[PDB]
């Protein structure tokens, strides 16, 4: 669910950034409060791995989420989705919405087994 | 080092986890434990006290109100049994268990104290060795375990865990000798609250009654004379017995004479009232207090046939107390800083409004819309039988009484506030207005029960009261009993 | 305009109920009832007698107003003769109430002049320690009781209702509900130890009740401003009349609400949004402002959503409807009504709308989905309690895996309501009817 | 009522009741107030644009989008309010308390008194709006979490 | 030795009282004749609710007794207050059980369910003896 998906994240944020250099709650106002807690701007790269087997409403509203993150001045999201399968099915499988909020700056890499041979 | 997620508000007991089996070295090495300072029973109450700046007028009726309250005339053949058992049980130093059923306020709990108490005078005489009393009730635990962590620090005084409170007693009880001992007499109330899935509290409880050393009187208080034979297995039926005491609930004879007890010194007897204030003195004018020996029979003979439980036969009593002083301090407008007569009157009073139903009355007093409601709903029960309609069939029926009735006074004068809430600038509404108020308001009534389903047309409604009385407060209604 | 800003300032003060506690208003049809309460605090505060009463009344029919009045009362004259414990159902639980109790205990005796120490056993232990020249009367107020009365095991119940019969400290203890038959909710032994002292709450019976609780909601009493004696004289022949404006909407609220915060909650913005005593004189006269307000509170219904619908959503929104009317079961999806819409769309053209594609299409029916219009067939939603929606929580729905053009969705409005509320000059009418 | 209406396009009607209902003085300001309508219906836009044409008003904003559970914003909740309270009064010693130890909505209401007792030396009543916006887009949503909402206030002091 | 001892060699009897004592002896027959007219009248409503019901609330039962005795038009009806002022007669002389449970209609919730603990063919012996209000047996 996207509860799940953002305490891992916001676990693995806090770890990541203790490890490098008081408890916090794990959801998106660490995101809010990292430059007060950590003194450096955030670039957060999530890397959805399998996506042609996760469940796409759940990556839908997670990415709807994420996109709370926008006005805070201090951080920026990149994402990478590892299709296997087409660029259409997960276009049908997302809302109209969640496309026109990608489609504002992606890009597309072709990498298979034998690419170009 | 970075948590997963913390717990910030432990508060943990301090109880030791050693049990008493590793207290000395051996079996020869424990010394008399009631030779100790610490077994055997060897601070907030002052926090609730203030000084007092007036002084309470306390009127006639107040006195039989106090002596109404709930803080042994009918119960002499369950008194001698359970004191014969454990007087016979302690003067003889064995263990056994006695069991004690019934409905509530039949007087189980008073009677075991009385005969607890008589038990305590006569080892004061030095006629019985002594013992220790312990109460546990079942109810007054947070968790079930804690009975274990009760009893063994009435015993030893120690403060441990559960479990180890529990090896602790299962040493004490079958390892120590007799004449290092002294007897326990133990009230296990509201024995029901402490049975659980594996049942293991109730089987130890009464296994440590069948162990020779012991020296326990298990006096378990039931509810129903069959909890063994529903609830408990056979090894714990077995060990409770075949002997189990009934408190059959009062007749009205026994309950007319704890009345008249509780009334010896008050009934028919004189005050001194103070008109200026109000306040009575027990031996200005001479007031004589009465209550009726009729009406304290009806009340009597009205409980005995409801359930025989002596607390709403005091409890009526006392209502019909407050009722007659409610009207004479009314009457006399006296405050709180020649005969007075509690009457049948007041105790019919007491006893009636136990027994209205308000039900109706309140479904009378409803608005239009929700009368539209439940008029709709009783229609669509007649026309198909189904007990349970949907939301959407109500919304359809309400526009058809509407629609078909469309000619009369009232609901040509209903129908602009219905739909447009008597406004031009408001289009014409699906549901009438007040509709999710009416729907709500009847939800916490209790009056409706509504399925959990997310579309509102074919989410199902049904009466959670019976039919008829919503018939016959529909018609009481002049409206809809017309159409 | 000062003298203004006090008198519109006094108006609103009174439409909150935030006055001083002896100019406090009392409805003449909540006084028999108050008058009641009013007998059980003062023998419990004063003359320290045991006392348990349930209030059974419905949401907001004034239980916490008159339990609140009855303890400021009771504060000004006897404020060292008590303490005052609050419980509500829905915020504490069985665990958490006995840490609320002894919380409130400490908190009050230290405030008339530890017990919430240690484990739950032990807070608990020390609770009953304490509860099991005067005594000070201890005041609870359980509201939401209903939720403790439970089928499982009504612990906390049955040691309060002791604490009120056995016990030598003087207990008072008011419980507010909902619930009519809240005694058959109660188990046996509760029951017993339970005085069966159920107060129900009174209800408005007749349009004057509601007429003489609006005049003492709007009349000013005290001398606060030059303006008090031209509003009540205004008032009073606004509500004199039976054909003025302000009658005709307090008797539209007695037939439909009958609830005197609902109307009080339309007037607090009439009074509010007056600039001067002239505005406020003529939106009083007029009660304009109260159609405003009622049109408003209807806006995004399903009438008022329809109307905010472009022509592509309401063409696919009235062919869904009839491919769910042609269903047996109500159920349809993205393709059947796909298809029914573009059978309309080459039948109206026989007779030029663009036809939109269907790529096109799924952004309106997304559109429609996310604006309640339909619902996923036989889909719970919204779950009564945590426990059940953290269990949904962590099911994946049949729903959610397969493509959404497959998808069973219900109409949340049928086709007979869509020809009620489309005008007859819109141009997709002939098709709500089959 | 002393408050400014700000101009909003289109919104006028919203603009005068957020100036009927949202004011400095607690006494005639209710205790909770809904704001309601469907996405882009300019909701947050005039809230906005009310509490920044009024900066005398103390409003703490809150997205329970972003917290997901009932405890998070609990927690949020107390972090704050806390927060507000010390940036408003600085000249006010307090006693800092951890957000994190309210697991409960108890230890909220507990949390919350022991947060407004260190105050009490401020002249005039205060009202502290904290606004919940997109209370129903919490991802976890039950229908008993708004009850709970709704009768906090009671459980506070009233004189405080 | 306890029976003995509380009314003073141990008899043939005393066994016999030990096992007359501590047996309930339900004796439906002597529970039925210690009841009224009316409150037979609600029993019998109530067994022949449970008969075409087989899950019944005290609010479909008291229904049921209403329409039932309607149909009779004798012993003028009473209302559901004092009904389940009946059935808490009938539960202390110990042939009705009243439990709470739930329900399995689509409204599942919580509800009050009624149910019996006699044998039937003393219930139809000791109210065909009665003769006179026959059709709710
Ligand atoms: N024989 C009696 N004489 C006088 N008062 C009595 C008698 N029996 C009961 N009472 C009164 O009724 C009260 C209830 O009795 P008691 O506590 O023993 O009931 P119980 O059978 O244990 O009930 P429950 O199962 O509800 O605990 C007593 O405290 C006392 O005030
Ligand atoms: N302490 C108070 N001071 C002023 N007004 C109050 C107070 N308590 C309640 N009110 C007002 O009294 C009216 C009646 O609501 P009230 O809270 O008394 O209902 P209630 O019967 O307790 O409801 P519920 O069952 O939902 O708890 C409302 O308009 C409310 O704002
Ligand atoms: N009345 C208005 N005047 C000017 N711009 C407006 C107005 N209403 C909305 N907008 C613009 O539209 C944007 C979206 O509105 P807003 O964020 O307030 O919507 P909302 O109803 O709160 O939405 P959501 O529920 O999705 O959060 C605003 O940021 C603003 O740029
Ligand atoms: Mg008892
Ligand atoms: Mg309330
Ligand atoms: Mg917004």
């Amino acid at each position: 669910n996207v509860r799940m998906m953002l305490r891992r994240s916001m676990y693995k944020l806090y770890s990541a950034a203790d490890a490098e250099e008081n408890d916090v709650s794990y959801d998106l106002s660490l995101v809010e409060n990292f430059k007060r807690l950590f003194g450096k701007d955030l670039a957060m790269v999530f890397n959805f791995k399998d996506v042609d087997s996760i469940n796409f409403n759940t990556l839908d509203n997670f990415i709807i989420l994420l996109k709370s993150a926008f006005k805070y001045d201090h951080v920026k999201i990149s994402l990478i989705f590892n299709i296997n399968t087409n660029l259409s099915n997960i276009e049908k499988n997302l809302r109209q919405s969640t496309i026109r909020l990608l489609k504002r700056n992606y890009h597309k890499l072709d990498v298979s087994s034998n690419k170009g041979f | 080092v970075i948590r997963k997620f913390t717990k910030k508000n432990v508060a943990r007991a301090k109880k030791k986890y050693t049990p008493f089996s590793k207290r000395f070295k051996s079996i020869a090495a424990i010394p008399d434990l009631t030779s100790l300072p610490e077994f055997y029973g060897n601070r907030f109450e002052n926090k609730l006290k203030t000084t007092q700046k007036h002084q309470i007028v306390e009127t006639i009726f107040s006195k039989v109100k106090k002596q109404l309250n709930s803080s042994l005339p009918a119960r002499e053949n369950e008194f001698a049994s359970i004191y014969l058992s454990a007087y016979s049980a302690i003067e003889s130093d064995s263990a056994t268990t006695i069991y004690v059923a019934g409905t509530p306020g039949v007087g189980k709990t008073l009677t075991v104290r009385e005969v607890v108490k008589e038990l305590l005078s006569s080892s004061a005489q030095r006629e019985i060795p002594d013992f220790l009393y312990v109460e546990i009730n079942g109810l007054k635990m947070v968790k079930p375990t804690d009975c274990y962590e009760t009893l063994w620090n009435k015993v030893s005084g120690e403060r441990l865990t559960w479990a180890a409170s529990m090896e602790s007693l299962e040493f004490y009880f079958k390892r120590v000798p007799k004449n290092k001992k002294k007897t326990i007499v133990v009230l296990l109330d509201e024995l029901d609250a402490m049975v659980t899935k594996s049942q293991d509290i109730m089987y130890n409880f009464f296994n440590w009654t069948t162990y020779e050393n012991a020296k326990l009187i298990v006096i378990a208080v039931a509810n129903t004379m069959d909890l063994p034979e529903r609830q408990l297995g056979n090894k714990i039926t077995s060990r409770i017995g075949f002997t189990r005491i009934m408190f059959t609930g009062y007749t009205h004879e026994e309950l007319k004479n704890i009345i008249d007890l509780r009334l010896k010194g008050l009934n028919d007897s004189f005050f001194y009232v103070d008109t200026k204030t109000g306040n009575a003195i027990l031996i200005v004018r001479k007031v004589r207090l009465r209550m009726s020996a009729d009406a304290i029979e009806i009340a009597s003979r009205k409980v005995a046939s409801v359930s025989g439980d002596a607390r709403r036969a005091l409890k009526v009593c006392k209502r019909a107390a407050e009722i007659a002083e409610k009207h004479y301090m009314a009457k006399h407008g006296y405050g709180y800083d020649g005969v007075q007569t509690v009457h049948i009157t007041h105790v019919m009073k007491a006893l009636n409004e136990t027994l209205n139903s308000h039900v109706i009355t309140f479904m009378t007093r409803l608005s239009f819309t929700a009368k539209l409601f439940i008029y709709a709903l009783l229609n669509l029960m007649k026309k198909n039988g189904s007990q349970e309609q949907e939301l959407g069939d109500i919304v359809d029926e309400i526009k058809l009484l509407i629609e078909v009735n469309g000619s009369n006074k009232f609901v040509m004068e209903i129908a602009k506030t219905l739909f447009q809430q008597g406004s031009d600038n408001i289009s014409e509404q699906l549901r009438i207005i007040s509709w999710d108020f009416v729907l709500n308001q009847l939800l916490d009534a209790g009056i409706l029960f509504k399925q959990t389903m997310k579309n509102d047309r074919i989410c199902c409604v049904k009466l959670n009261i019976s039919v008829e009385e919503a018939k016959r407060a529909m018609n009481e209604d002049e409206t809809l009993r017309n159409l | 305009d000062p003298g203004f800003g006090s008198l519109q300032r006094r108006l609103l003060q009174q439409l909150y109920g935030t006055l001083p506690t002896d100019e406090k208003i009392i409805f003449t049809y909540l006084q028999d009832c108050q008058q009641e309460i009013d007998r059980i605090i003062k023998q419990s505060i004063i003359q320290k007698e045991s006392h348990s009463v349930i209030l059974v009344g419905p949401r907001q029919s004034y239980k916490t107003y008159l339990l609140d009045y009855e303890l400021s009362l009771l504060q000004q004259s006897y404020k060292e003769q008590f303490i005052t414990i609050r419980l509500n159902g829905f915020i504490h639980s069985e665990q958490t109430a006995i840490n609320g109790i002894a919380t409130q205990l400490e908190q009050q005796l230290q405030k008339i002049h530890t017990i919430s120490s240690g484990s739950l056993t032990e807070v608990f232990e020390k609770i009953l320690l304490l509860l099991d020249i005067t005594k000070i009367t201890v005041v609870f107020i359980f509201d939401e009781i209903d939720t403790f009365a439970g089928p499982v095991r009504q612990t906390l119940l049955y040691n309060l209702f002791d604490m009120v019969e056995h016990s030598r400290v003087p207990v008072c203890i008011f419980g507010c509900t909902t619930k009519l038959n809240i005694l058959e909710y109660l188990e046996k032994r509760v029951k017993s130890r339970f005085s069966q002292r159920v107060i129900y709450m009174p209800q408005i019976q007749n349009l004057d009740d509601m007429v003489d609780a609006v005049r003492n909601l709007l009349t000013v009493r005290s001398e606060i401003s030059p303006w008090v004696s031209q509003w009540n004289e205004t008032l009073e022949k606004e509500l004199s009349d039976p054909r003025s404006n302000l009658n005709r909407h307090i008797r539209m609220n007695f037939e439909t609400f009958r609830s005197l915060p609902t109307l009080k909650n339309s007037i607090i913005p009439l009074v509010a949004t007056s600039k001067n005593f002239g505005s406020l004189c003529t939106a009083i006269k007029s009660c304009s402002f109260l159609d405003i307000y009622n049109k408003n509170q209807l806006s995004n219904n399903l009438t008022g959503r329809l109307q905010s619908l472009s022509d592509l959503e309401l063409a696919i929104l009235i062919s869904a409807a009839r491919v769910a009317l042609r269903a047996k079961d109500g159920s349809f999806n993205f393709n059947l009504a796909y298809a029914e819409y573009e059978k309309m769309i080459k039948a109206i053209n026989s007779r030029t709308i663009k036809l939109w594609l269907k790529k096109d299409v799924k952004n309106v029916w997304e559109n429609l989905v996310q604006l309640d219009f339909f619902t996923e067939k036989s889909a719970v939603g919204l779950r009564d309690n945590a426990t059940a929606a953290f269990y949904a929580s962590n099911y994946q729905f049949q729903g959610t895996m397969i493509p959404f053009d497959l998808r069973s969705y219900q109409m949340q409005i049928i086709l007979q309501e869509l020809r009620r509320i489309i005008p007859k000059s819109n141009m997709y009418y002939s098709w709500t009817q089959l | 009522m002393n408050v400014t209406t700000p101009e909003v396009a289109f919104r006028e009607y919203q603009t005068n009741c957020l100036a009927s209902y949202i004011s400095a003085d607690p006494d005639i300001t209710p205790s909770n107030l809904i704001l309601q309508g469907y996405s882009g219906t300019g909701k947050t836009y005039t809230l906005k644009k009310y509490f920044n044409a009024n900066p005398n008003l103390h409003a703490v904003w809150l997205e329970p989008v972003e917290l997901v559970s009932w405890k998070p914003l609990l927690q949020a909740i107390a972090r704050t309010v806390q927060y507000k309270l010390k940036t408003l009064y600085p000249n006010i010693p307090t006693t800092d308390y951890d957000p994190l130890q309210v697991e409960e909505p108890f230890l909220l209401v507990k949390t919350l008194h022991n947060i407004f007792v260190q105050y009490e030396s401020l002249q005039e009543k205060t009202c502290l709006f904290l606004i919940l916006d997109g209370f129903d887009s919490l991802q976890d949503l039950d229908a008993a979490l708004f009850n709970k909402y709704i009768k906090l206030n009671e459980l506070l002091p009233k004189d405080s | 030795i306890e029976i003995y001892e509380l009314e003073k060699k141990i008899g043939l009897n005393y066994i016999a009282k030990v096992f007359s004592k501590f047996v309930n002896n339900n004796s439906t027959r002597t529970r039925i004749a210690k009841l009224n007219i009316q409150q037979k009248l609600i029993l019998c409503t109530i067994i022949q609710s449970l008969k075409l019901n087989s899950d019944a609330t005290i609010d479909e039962s008291f229904d049921h007794y209403i329409k039932a005795i309607t149909k009779t038009d004798t012993l003028a009806p009473l209302q559901r207050n004092e009904f389940l002022e009946i059935c808490t007669i009938l539960e202390t002389c110990g042939l009705v059980s009243i439990k709470k449970t739930k329900c399995k209609g689509k409204t599942k919730r919580f509800v009050d369910k009624i149910d019996v603990d006699l044998d039937m063919r003393e219930f139809y012996d000791e109210m065909t003896k009665i003769s006179i209000l026959k059709p709710f047996l």
